[PDB]
């Protein structure tokens, strides 16, 4: 998932760059969120946790 | 940071195909990302990401 | 546990103050360990998560 | 930052009673902390504490 997260947030980065500048500026902001939240120093750390820390959500 | 961690993912998740529409990113690549965003565990990383980031 | 942790790390803090200065200096360092690790910024972070994120460890 | 999470908790854990020995804190209070450290989930708290704090 770490490889999919980077390739995902990476793809999104390129998508936003080639997305906006036409008629989807706001949409660009959305993609950006996914990028920052993705490459976030904290986010990546959590992704690593998944290795062997099944975080069961109850208040999801 | 907690909202976009999931909200943001859903925005791009819905517009993804719209993006291919005006970007030519290819639905194939979009599908891969839909999965990258469809995962449930991800929402855990996203929700937890903001939790600690907003815990201080 | 959040309240029990602060009360624990707090108790330990007072304990070390009245512990060392006799014949338990090193042990004093032990107490502060629990104190910093307890009141740590990250520590309070996972505790808050535990609220509804049962970390099911499996290999770590 | 990951060794004391258990080493410190366990070392100070056994010292707790030794502390009462040369401090007169409170045997009852000591027991309370033993539980504060005996908690299994707690060990997960410190483990993850350095895990994320170190990876960051």
């Amino acid at each position: 998932r770490k490889q999919d997260t980077q390739r995902a947030l990476h793809l999104l980065e390129e998508y936003r760059s080639k997305l906006s500048q036409t008629e989807d500026r706001q949409l660009r902001s959305s993609i950006e969120r996914v990028i920052s939240i993705f490459q976030s120093n904290l986010f990546q750390a959590l992704i690593d946790i998944q290795e062997f820390y099944e975080v069961t959500l109850l208040d999801n | 940071g907690l909202l976009a961690a999931e909200r943001a993912v859903s925005q791009v998740l819905d517009s993804l195909e719209e993006i291919h529409a005006l970007t030519d990113s290819s639905e194939k690549d979009l599908d891969f990302l839909h999965s990258v965003f469809q995962d449930q565990h991800l929402h855990t990383l996203l929700d937890l990401y903001d939790k600690i980031n907003t815990k201080s």
